[PDB]
RNA sequence: AGGACCGAACCGACUAAUGUCGAAAAAUUAGCGGAUGACUUGUGGCUGGGGGUGAAAGGCCAAUCAAACCGGGAGAUAGCU
RNA sequence: ACACAGGUGGUCAGGUAGAGAAUACCAAGGCGCUUGAGAGAACUCGGGUGAAGGAACUAGGCAAAAUGGUGCCGUAACUUC
RNA sequence: AAUUCCUUGUCGGGUAAGUUCCGACCUGCACGAAUGGCGUAAUGAUGGCCAGGCUGUCUCCACCCGAGACUCAGUGAAAU
RNA sequence: CGAUGUCGGCUCAUCACAUCCUGGGGCUGAAGUAGGUCCCAAGGGUAUGGCUGUUCGCCAUUUAAAGUGGUACGCGAGCUGGGUUUAGAACGUCGUGAGACAGUUCGGUCCCUAUCUGCCGUGGGCGCUGGAGAACUGAGGGGGGCUGCUCCUAGUACGAGAGGACCGGAGUGGACGCAUCACUGGUGUUCGGGUUGUCAUGCCAAUGGCACUGCCCGGUAGCUAAAUGCGGAAGAGAUAAGUGCUGAAAGCAUCUAAGCACGAAACUUGCCCCGAGAUGAGUUCUCCCUGACUCCUUGAGAGUCCUGAAGGAACGUUGAAGACGACGACGUUGAUAGGCCGGGUGUGUAAGCGCAGCGAUGCGUUGAGCUAACCGGUACUAAUGAACCGUGAGGCUUAACCU
């Protein structure tokens, strides 16, 4: 409804960069160590993108120290500071959940370069 | 006292601290006081309000008369609230959402979503019997419903299958978040009864 | 979302390779453990040179789960393996000297500050 | 409990239900008027009226779509050539339901459904 | 399953109380032809609201 | 070559659910065993009731078997209901 | 006993895929199973999918899930070889 | 032990915990040599026990798809 | 005995109190912590596994606790059928033998469509005294009632010390319940796509049928938990066991005989839900009907014409309402459905062209095409002018007070 749509549109940040699934993204995140306020980096492959305006989100997969970590980010959260894109993948699917079964050489994806 | 308000879906409010609080958006139109009941006439002090609008033909003459005595436009329905001694209201007064500006917590009341006829599993959290291991025609059934000859009867208030929901229920002490007067809204933290477009009754918390 | 019979890989280098959760501590009928909760462990598979032999009953803390951890923003952090760190029953405190793989923020609560310091991430 | 849901099941499985509308739409386009059951008529609106809009833009992809649905090149020829331009000005509402009592053998509430013209 | 001892005429009647089916008592009349029919239904001749819309 | 192997027809009947005033006085469905042999099946014959037949279970002998079915002795007898 | 989800010997053996008379889709030819129409509660029946977990179920992994083809490589104890 | 009552015999293994299982002991209530004893390969819709895999078996049920159940019209039983 | 299905499990429970925890207390061989015992207290709560048919039991690990009993050793027209108790078979043993064994061993049909009572839901009928539409009061029911740690008080009192509090407050849990879909997910045979076999649309290309949705991959709206908000309370009154005060009988003593106070998760309230069929049928607020005439046993009467209101029901379009009834919206002076339009969301670059390759294929047009249940619009259809029910001023006594 208009009532809700007015409340959402005011909260949404109006400067989100466009990224597709299969893009290597470096999300920056506000972390708090009690009193401190640090910016933590989280580089990884974008696996899934949910678009619902304010309620939009996206999954990033990162094969850190041995085992893999998947992190869903709420796009219009103030905790997400910046979403810098590094590589753009030539993938032809919306959700890249098949990457969870693969590792290493099979898990790598072709670049767009169009 | 209290206000009548349509439920208008849900959203979340992101605070810059780094928290999203899931809010129910309750739109609260001008709640106009149609009648004031007092201890002289009725035997209890109370007010009867209205809200929204209705169609000139769809309102009946008994209601249209009732509304004409106050001077207000005919609102879609009539609700009543008790008065807390100190406060006292006059007829034809339009109560705004600024009443909940100073308060912190509210008891939202509403008619719950009708789940229809419900089985004992869904209604009463009865445990499903073994899905195999020989079970014959009795996976989701209630099992026993009583003892044997001694009562020789099922006791009253036995939890059985039947109507679930479409009943009045009250979520108590939900935290008020934002109280927008311009758009006539009331944002409360958490989920409150009924469906989008259902009538709620919002009123201050009783367990302060 | 760890429960009785759930098998966990081991994050630290205590000696255990795989372990099995035999109880979720801290309440009656308590279904699940996760995030940074204490559980009772039996060791189902250990290495030869390690500090703990097979078939030893001791406590542990779940440091990673497949179901994951919800931050207050609505965001979630999942993993590709349920994982834990072994502790000394009565004394508490980790047995291993180093910790492999990352561990969540929600493990930060005084008694596990030794587990966070050794960890390479978060 | 079917809150906010659409579509009538009509005591059939999907694959059948999808076929019987593919035939009944073909029958409505050909004869321009149909006697059917009041529900089937109400649910036929959702199938047929899109095939009429699809037919307003005569090209190729639309002919092929209108053939992917229906599966009869006669019906696709009656669409586009007649029913496309004949409903050019009119915006939706191409079909009309009129109740025609009850079926003899089973007391089912019958209904005529026809295109809004038949000149 | 199975009755212990047979019910009566009385009970049987009491049960049948609600089986009595209702008449229409709401017959329409077509504007032009003046023929009786069900509301929102066509006539036997083929009229609905004063206009032939059927062969 | 094989009382060999896997596997349809064909012969069977280990498990489960269904069904139990059934679709059916023994079946259906999904699996299951044998499947060139001590196999299976058509057609016709033979063995008869304390008798037959039986890789034996008191199994089978026309939906009936620790003694078939039909008629007869016969209205057996019943200190029992 | 029924217009009965049973039983009943022989013969004929098309196409594409296939080792095949398996299975899938089809040809010739044959039918849609003699109450329908709505609705889309619990509950039952036959199915599909399922987060994290993975036999913790239960008398018992009963039931489901699994595995499944061809070629080549490779294959233990024990053996009556 | 298809045999053991006392008995869940002791001891050992497997398990976090094993009245079952496997190995051993012998105090065989009440084994024992063709009403065969003991061995054992292979075989088994065979009994017991364990593991990997896999799973709605279960934690703990959710949703969906069809056939009934439900309403309407036609026909129309049954046990008691 | 013309049949009262008998162990154990599952499901669902319900009561007792001889209380396991939680709460309140007396004495102690009670310093504190932690107990021992007895008194009061039944509000709520009261493990998961291993073994075994087991109930028990012994273990493993928890827990504030892991209560004891009644209920046909509750519960098979609710499930199971492992046990015991049919027919097969074997071991030991007894018997010359047929066979036999609270000795063991393997295998071994669990039927019932609910008439009544009961119970959970949901309606019709009439009543409540003119009718009708609302809103209520609340007699009387019903849900709810659980606890853990950690911190603070405070290393305080208490103790040589080691240990280590009462009363008080705070945060965050477990279990349980209620709501909900914003997030995280599940589902999503009605949305997109990939793909195998094959048939078909004359053929190519492009599609459609069938193969468990053919097999997969994602996924809208709904529904939903594992998801996320909330709940248990404080307070008040009367109190149990207890603690007292003042105080005779009995110049004292003495909590009791007069009197006066405290005193628990129990009790009545406070919280939530239902609820006027509460026949004791209750209040308000509004709305509507202000006609002639006959007949009789001069009746709370049978009638004739004439009127038909408020409202209702029906019908239709229907819904986050629903088995059917019911309930809510809406019916042209109209957004109630469907269509349509725009947006969204999902899928992931359609077809047709045109290039590149020798072909599969790959580029370009192009984040294209196609998008259910979604959001905001739109009278395009379909929701009818009407008829139908419901009346015509509302009994009889008495009492207050009107001109
Ligand atoms: C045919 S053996 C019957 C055994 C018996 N059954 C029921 O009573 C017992 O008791
Ligand atoms: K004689
Ligand atoms: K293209
Ligand atoms: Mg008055
Ligand atoms: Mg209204
Ligand atoms: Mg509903
Ligand atoms: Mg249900
Ligand atoms: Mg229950
Ligand atoms: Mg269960
Ligand atoms: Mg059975
Ligand atoms: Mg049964
Ligand atoms: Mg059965
Ligand atoms: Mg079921
Ligand atoms: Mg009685
Ligand atoms: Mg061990
Ligand atoms: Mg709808
Ligand atoms: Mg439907
Ligand atoms: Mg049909
Ligand atoms: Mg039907
Ligand atoms: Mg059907
Ligand atoms: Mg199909
Ligand atoms: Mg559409
Ligand atoms: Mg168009
Ligand atoms: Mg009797
Ligand atoms: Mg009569
Ligand atoms: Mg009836
Ligand atoms: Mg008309
Ligand atoms: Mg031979
Ligand atoms: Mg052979
Ligand atoms: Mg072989
Ligand atoms: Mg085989
Ligand atoms: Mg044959
Ligand atoms: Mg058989
Ligand atoms: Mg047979
Ligand atoms: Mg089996
Ligand atoms: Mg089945
Ligand atoms: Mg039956
Ligand atoms: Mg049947
Ligand atoms: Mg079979
Ligand atoms: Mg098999
Ligand atoms: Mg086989
Ligand atoms: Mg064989
Ligand atoms: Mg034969
Ligand atoms: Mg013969
Ligand atoms: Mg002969
Ligand atoms: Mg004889
Ligand atoms: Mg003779
Ligand atoms: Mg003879
Ligand atoms: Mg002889
Ligand atoms: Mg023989
Ligand atoms: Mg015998
Ligand atoms: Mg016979
Ligand atoms: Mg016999
Ligand atoms: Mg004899
Ligand atoms: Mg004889
Ligand atoms: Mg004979
Ligand atoms: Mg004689
Ligand atoms: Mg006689
Ligand atoms: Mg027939
Ligand atoms: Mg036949
Ligand atoms: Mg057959
Ligand atoms: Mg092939
Ligand atoms: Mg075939
Ligand atoms: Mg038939
Ligand atoms: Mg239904
Ligand atoms: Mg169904
Ligand atoms: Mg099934
Ligand atoms: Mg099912
Ligand atoms: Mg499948
Ligand atoms: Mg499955
Ligand atoms: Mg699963
Ligand atoms: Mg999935
Ligand atoms: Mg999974
Ligand atoms: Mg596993
Ligand atoms: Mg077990
Ligand atoms: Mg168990
Ligand atoms: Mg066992
Ligand atoms: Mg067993
Ligand atoms: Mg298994
Ligand atoms: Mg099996
Ligand atoms: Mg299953
Ligand atoms: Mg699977
Ligand atoms: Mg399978
Ligand atoms: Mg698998
Ligand atoms: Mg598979
Ligand atoms: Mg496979
Ligand atoms: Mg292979
Ligand atoms: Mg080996
Ligand atoms: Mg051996
Ligand atoms: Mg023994
Ligand atoms: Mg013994
Ligand atoms: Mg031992
Ligand atoms: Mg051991
Ligand atoms: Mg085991
Ligand atoms: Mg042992
Ligand atoms: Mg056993
Ligand atoms: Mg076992
Ligand atoms: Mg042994
Ligand atoms: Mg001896
Ligand atoms: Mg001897
Ligand atoms: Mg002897
Ligand atoms: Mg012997
Ligand atoms: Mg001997
Ligand atoms: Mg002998
Ligand atoms: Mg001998
Ligand atoms: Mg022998
Ligand atoms: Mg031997
Ligand atoms: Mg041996
Ligand atoms: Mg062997
Ligand atoms: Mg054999
Ligand atoms: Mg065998
Ligand atoms: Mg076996
Ligand atoms: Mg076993
Ligand atoms: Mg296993
Ligand atoms: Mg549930
Ligand atoms: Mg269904
Ligand atoms: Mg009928
Ligand atoms: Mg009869
Ligand atoms: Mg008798
Ligand atoms: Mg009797
Ligand atoms: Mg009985
Ligand atoms: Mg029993
Ligand atoms: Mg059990
Ligand atoms: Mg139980
Ligand atoms: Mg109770
Ligand atoms: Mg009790
Ligand atoms: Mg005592
Ligand atoms: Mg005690
Ligand atoms: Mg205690
Ligand atoms: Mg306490
Ligand atoms: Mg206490
Ligand atoms: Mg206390
Ligand atoms: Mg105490
Ligand atoms: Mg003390
Ligand atoms: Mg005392
Ligand atoms: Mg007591
Ligand atoms: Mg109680
Ligand atoms: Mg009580
Ligand atoms: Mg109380
Ligand atoms: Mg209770
Ligand atoms: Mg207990
Ligand atoms: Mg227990
Ligand atoms: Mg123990
Ligand atoms: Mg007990
Ligand atoms: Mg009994
Ligand atoms: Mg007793
Ligand atoms: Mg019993
Ligand atoms: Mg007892
Ligand atoms: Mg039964
Ligand atoms: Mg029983
Ligand atoms: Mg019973
Ligand atoms: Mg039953
Ligand atoms: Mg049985
Ligand atoms: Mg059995
Ligand atoms: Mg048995
Ligand atoms: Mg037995
Ligand atoms: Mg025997
Ligand atoms: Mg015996
Ligand atoms: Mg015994
Ligand atoms: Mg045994
Ligand atoms: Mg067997
Ligand atoms: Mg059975
Ligand atoms: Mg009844
Ligand atoms: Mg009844
Ligand atoms: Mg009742
Ligand atoms: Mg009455
Ligand atoms: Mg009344
Ligand atoms: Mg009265
Ligand atoms: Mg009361
Ligand atoms: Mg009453
Ligand atoms: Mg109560
Ligand atoms: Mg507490
Ligand atoms: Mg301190
Ligand atoms: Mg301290
Ligand atoms: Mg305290
Ligand atoms: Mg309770
Ligand atoms: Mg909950
Ligand atoms: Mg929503
Ligand atoms: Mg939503
Ligand atoms: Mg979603
Ligand atoms: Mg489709
Ligand atoms: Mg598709
Ligand atoms: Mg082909
Ligand atoms: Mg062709
Ligand atoms: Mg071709
Ligand atoms: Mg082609
Ligand atoms: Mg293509
Ligand atoms: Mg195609
Ligand atoms: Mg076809
Ligand atoms: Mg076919
Ligand atoms: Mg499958
Ligand atoms: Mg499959
Ligand atoms: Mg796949
Ligand atoms: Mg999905
Ligand atoms: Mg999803
Ligand atoms: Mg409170
Ligand atoms: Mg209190
Ligand atoms: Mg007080
Ligand atoms: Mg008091
Ligand atoms: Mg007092
Ligand atoms: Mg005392
Ligand atoms: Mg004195
Ligand atoms: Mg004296
Ligand atoms: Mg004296
Ligand atoms: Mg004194
Ligand atoms: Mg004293
Ligand atoms: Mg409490
Ligand atoms: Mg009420
Ligand atoms: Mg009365
Ligand atoms: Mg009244
Ligand atoms: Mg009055
Ligand atoms: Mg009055
Ligand atoms: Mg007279
Ligand atoms: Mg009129
Ligand atoms: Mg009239
Ligand atoms: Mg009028
Ligand atoms: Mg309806
Ligand atoms: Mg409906
Ligand atoms: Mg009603
Ligand atoms: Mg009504
Ligand atoms: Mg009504
Ligand atoms: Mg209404
Ligand atoms: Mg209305
Ligand atoms: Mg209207
Ligand atoms: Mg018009
Ligand atoms: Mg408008
Ligand atoms: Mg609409
Ligand atoms: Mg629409
Ligand atoms: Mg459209
Ligand atoms: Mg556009
Ligand atoms: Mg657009
Ligand atoms: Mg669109
Ligand atoms: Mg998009
Ligand atoms: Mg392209
Ligand atoms: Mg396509
Ligand atoms: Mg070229
Ligand atoms: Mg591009
Ligand atoms: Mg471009
Ligand atoms: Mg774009
Ligand atoms: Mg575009
Ligand atoms: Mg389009
Ligand atoms: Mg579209
Ligand atoms: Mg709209
Ligand atoms: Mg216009
Ligand atoms: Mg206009
Ligand atoms: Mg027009
Ligand atoms: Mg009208
Ligand atoms: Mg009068
Ligand atoms: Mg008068
Ligand atoms: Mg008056
Ligand atoms: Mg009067």
């Amino acid at each position: 409804s208009n009532i809700i749509k007015q409340l959402e549109q005011e909260q949404m940040k109006q400067d989100v960069p466009s990224f597709r699934p299969g893009d290597t993204v470096e999300v920056k995140v506000w972390v708090v160590e009690g009193s401190k306020k640090r910016l933590q980096a989280f580089e990884g492959v974008v696996i899934a993108i949910r678009n619902r305006g304010l309620h939009s989100a996206f999954t990033v997969r990162k094969i850190s120290n041995g085992e893999g970590v998947e992190r869903v980010f709420q796009t219009h959260s103030p905790v997400v500071d910046s979403i810098s894109v590094k590589r753009r993948g030539a993938v032809r699917k919306a959700k890249l959940y098949y990457l969870r079964e693969r590792t290493g050489k099979a898990a790598r994806i072709k670049e767009r370069l169009n | 006292i209290g206000l009548v308000g349509k439920k208008v879906g849900m959203t979340r409010i992101f605070t810059e601290d780094g928290v999203s609080i899931p809010v129910t958006v309750i739109e609260v139109e001008a709640n106009r006081v149609t009648q004031v009941k007092d201890l002289a006439n009725d035997g209890y002090r109370a007010i009867q309000v209205t809200t929204g609008a209705k169609k000139a033909n769809r309102v009946t003459k008994p209601e249209a008369g009732h509304f004409a005595k106050a001077g207000v436009e005919a609102g879609r329905g009539l609700w009543e609230f008790r008065l807390a001694e100190g406060e006292e209201f006059t007829v034809g007064q339009s109560i705004s959402v600024e009443l909940f500006a100073d308060v912190k917590k509210v008891d939202v009341t509403g008619t719950s979503k009708g789940k229809g006829f419900a089985g004992t599993v869904k209604r009463w959290n009865f445990r499903t019997q073994d899905a195999t291991h020989g079970n014959s025609l009795s996976h989701r059934v209630p099992g026993s419903i009583g003892q044997n000859q001694t009562p020789g009867k099922v006791f009253k208030g036995k939890k059985m299958a039947g109507q679930m929901g479409n009943e009045r229920v009250t979520v108590q002490s939900l935290d008020v978040v934002r109280v927008d007067a311009e758009r006539n809204l009331l944002l409360v933290k958490g989920a409150v009864p009924g469906a989008t477009g259902s009538d709620l009754i919002v009123k201050p918390a009783v367990k302060a | 979302m760890i429960q009785e019979q759930t098998m966990l890989n081991v994050a630290d280098n205590s000696g255990a390779r795989r372990v099995m959760c035999i109880k979720v501590l801290g309440g009656s009928h308590r279904r699940y453990a996760g995030v940074g909760d204490i559980i009772k462990i039996t060791i189902k598979e250990a290495i030869p040179r390690g500090k703990v032999k097979k078939g030893d009953v001791l406590k542990a803390v779940v440091v990673r789960t497949k179901k994951g951890v919800r931050r207050p923003d609505g965001s979630v952090i999942r993993f590709d393996g349920n994982a834990c760190v072994l502790l000394n029953n009565n004394s508490e405190q980790p047995i291993g000297t180093r910790i492999f793989g990352p561990v969540t923020r929600e493990l930060r609560s005084e008694k596990f500050m030794k587990i966070i310091s050794l960890a390479p991430e978060v | 409990m079917r809150h906010r849901k659409s579509g009538r099941q009509l005591n059939r499985n999907s694959s059948h239900r999808q076929a019987m509308f593919r035939n009944m739409a073909g029958s409505l386009v050909r004869h321009e008027i149909i006697k059917t059951t009041l529900p089937k008529a109400k649910e036929l609106r959702r199938v047929v009226e899109p095939l009429i809009t699809l037919a307003k833009t005569d090209s190729v992809a639309n002919r092929r779509l209108a053939f992917a649905r229906t599966r009869d090149n006669e019906i696709v020829a009656k669409l586009f050539n007649e029913l496309g331009p004949r409903f050019a000005s009119r915006a939706g509402g191409y079909t009309r339901i009129l109740k025609c009592g009850f079926r003899a053998g089973d007391n089912a509430p019958m209904a005529y459904i026809e295109l809004v013209d038949r000149s | 399953a199975v009755q212990q001892n047979k019910p009566t005429r009385s009970k049987r009647g009491m049960r049948r109380s609600h089986d009595a089916l209702t008449a229409v008592t709401s017959l329409s009349v077509d504007k032009t032809s003046g023929e009786k029919h069900l509301r929102h239904h066509i006539t036997a001749d083929g009229y609905y609201r004063g206009r032939k819309v059927i062969a």
